[PDB]
């Protein structure tokens, strides 16, 4: 017996039922992630996202070195590269983790087409997420929960979620050193930023490292008193809060460097220790429910980040206007609340989801009436934790596009900030050209006594851009049109 | 030497120091383009999304039978 695991999310040697699978008859075996670094990347301003991804490979190399083994990122396509490597290593069988989102289960399975027709084994575990997301799909009618409700409800009659295997083995695996060619990094070595095409002079120290090792770590720091209480038990938002937490955790359960279900088991385990409770409510693990639903409400949506096409998203007449979705996009919104929550996203790569719920109020429904599902495009390549259907099912929501959940006001683009961080502490920390103005002004610099603009080294429209529209203006006109296509829907 | 290029967002938008540090959105009129999201909306009026009996219910039980978040004058905090 001679396998491959395939890494692609899952990047993680604990909770993996699918590296595990691989060794347990195997003689030899090797991991592999598959890349072409010549084409992977899709734009300059993509640099946190594979700065993160790389930072794993990298943590998965040292890991699997400790086991006498190594990481084997190799250039190609999954397609090319798996019938030679099929051919040149005679893999008895391959393994790697379910992806559930539409076009990675197609591209899955013409790869399962290839590997049966070519007498290969395999094996998926479903270990991104918290259940069997098929069962939750057959339990309501071999349909898609529509609601958040009804997801909640239907996974309380379920099994519970598998416990973290115990994945990782040393004298039973160590010691599959069988095959070891040195001319090993300079073929299968992990890439760089450069060979992706990214530039990393003046590069500083990711905000958010890569790896399952500091995700671990992570966890650990997550789960005590003072992190505890701080999000799980009396939760205010602060201006710190809108600060890139040492104990976040959303980047790991998306590339899978956290187990999400090491994570529920243990979040559980602090309950049950603290709250002197077996049972705790479902809200405590709101933050995987969510994620959990949206990996069920998309699974079986091809088109599900897209607006026509998708069966449980509302039509809307969004405008067109790529001056605005730039301005947007850059952080040139005019309105530094807005400008700075964008600023943050593209320096370090996350932002709280209220901080998101703001910007996708802005963008949306709120002021600039642009389509939710261009967001979607401008976070899939900015944030951290987004991907196909945690990120375009969120932006439908909040842009009043789905039925998950219930709707809200729009937030402010001025009032929204000076409530959530007076101070403005945070803007001036993301908008420096706005040091030197007063917190009383600093939210809407245009209605603010000239003279102080003049006398803070930045003046309206010549350092610092003029608003992009001004907020009732335009609020007043929007909430009628969001109006009329509720009022004439049915 | 490798150079990646500008998102999609960019190259197809005039990024340039006046539309960035200055360009205003219209101020326009609301009846006029009312009008123009219903016809648009008849056009789209066609997926819409169509439910059942099993799916139709449950939205009674998250949503008001909705117009409860949107029926006011402007959002909340400048009107
Ligand atoms: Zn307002």
């Amino acid at each position: 017996a001679s396998s491959v695991h395939w890494f692609r999310k899952g990047l993680r040697l604990h909770d993996n039922p699918a590296l595990l699978a691989a060794v347990r008859g195997a003689r030899c075996v090797r991991c592999v992630y598959i890349l072409d670094p010549w084409f992977a990347a899709s734009s300059s301003v993509g640099i946190n996202r594979w700065r993160f991804l790389l930072q794993s490979l990298e943590d998965l190399d040292t890991s699997l070195r400790k086991l006498n083994s190594r990481l084997f990122v190799v250039r190609g396509q999954p397609a090319d590269v798996f019938p030679r490597l099929f051919k040149e290593w005679g893999v008895t069988r391959l393994t790697f983790e379910y992806d559930s989102e539409p076009f990675g289960k197609e591209r899955d399975a013409a790869i399962m087409k290839m590997a049966k027709e070519a007498g290969v084994e395999v094996v998926t575990e479903n270990s991104h997420t918290l259940y069997d997301l098929d069962r939750i799909i057959e339990l309501n009618g071999q349909k898609p929960p529509l609601t958040y409700k009804r997801f909640q409800a239907l996974i309380s009659r379920m099994e519970l979620p598998k416990k973290p295997a115990v994945a990782v083995s040393s004298q039973q695996m160590e010691s599959c050193r069988a095959e070891i060619q040195e001319n090993h990094d300079d073929t299968y070595g992990v890439p760089s930023l450069e060979e992706l095409g990214f530039p990393t002079e003046g590069l500083g120290p990711a905000v958010w490292q890569g790896g399952e090792t500091e995700a671990l770590a992570r966890l650990d720091k997550h789960l005590e008193r003072k992190a505890w209480v701080a999000n799980y038990e009396r939760p205010r938002m602060n201006a710190n809060s809108l600060l890139a937490s040492p104990t976040g955790l959303s980047p790991y359960l998306r590339f899978g460097c956290l187990s999400c279900r090491l994570f529920y088991y243990r979040l559980w385990d602090l309950y049950k220790k603290v709250k002197r409770n077996s049972t705790p409510p479902l809200s405590l693990f709101g933050q995987l429910l969510w994620r959990e639903f949206f990996y069920t409400a998309a699974t079986n949506n091809p088109r599900f980040d897209r607006m026509e096409g998708n069966p449980i998203c509302i039509q809307i007449p969004w405008d067109r206007n790529p001056e605005a979705l730039a301005k947007w996009a850059e952080g040139k919104t005019g309105f530094p609340w807005i400008d700075a929550i964008m600023t943050q996203l593209r320096q370090e790569g996350w932002i709280h989801h209220l901080a998101r719920h703001a910007v996708a109020c802005f963008l949306t429904r709120g002021d600039l009436w642009v389509s939710w599902e261009s967001g979607v495009r401008v976070f899939d390549e900015l944030l951290l934790d987004a991907d196909f259907s945690v990120n375009a099912g969120s932006w439908m929501w909040l842009s009043c596009s789905a039925f998950f959940q219930q709707f809200f006001h729009c937030y402010c683009p001025v009032g929204f900030g000076r409530r959530t961080d007076p101070s403005g502490d945070y803007i001036r920390r993301y908008l420096p050209k706005l040091k030197g103005f007063p917190s009383r002004y600093i939210y809407e610099p245009w209605n603010a006594p000239e003279s102080v603009q003049k006398a803070a080294k930045c003046i309206i429209g010549v350092d610092y851009p003029r608003p992009i529209v001004n907020h009732a203006e335009t609020s007043r006109l929007n909430i009628e049109r969001m109006k009329q296509i509720y009022q004439q829907l049915s | 030497k490798y150079v990646l290029q500008d998102p999609i967002w960019l190259l197809m938008a005039n990024t340039d120091d006046s539309i960035m540090m200055t360009y205003q959105l219209p101020s326009r009129d609301l009846q006029a383009v009312l009008k123009e999201d219903q016809e648009k909306l008849k056009l789209l009026q066609r997926s819409q999304p169509r439910f059942t009996e099993g799916q139709r219910r449950e939205l009674r039980e998250v949503h008001p039978w909705l117009p409860t978040a949107i029926d006011v004058t402007g959002c909340v905090y400048c009107e």
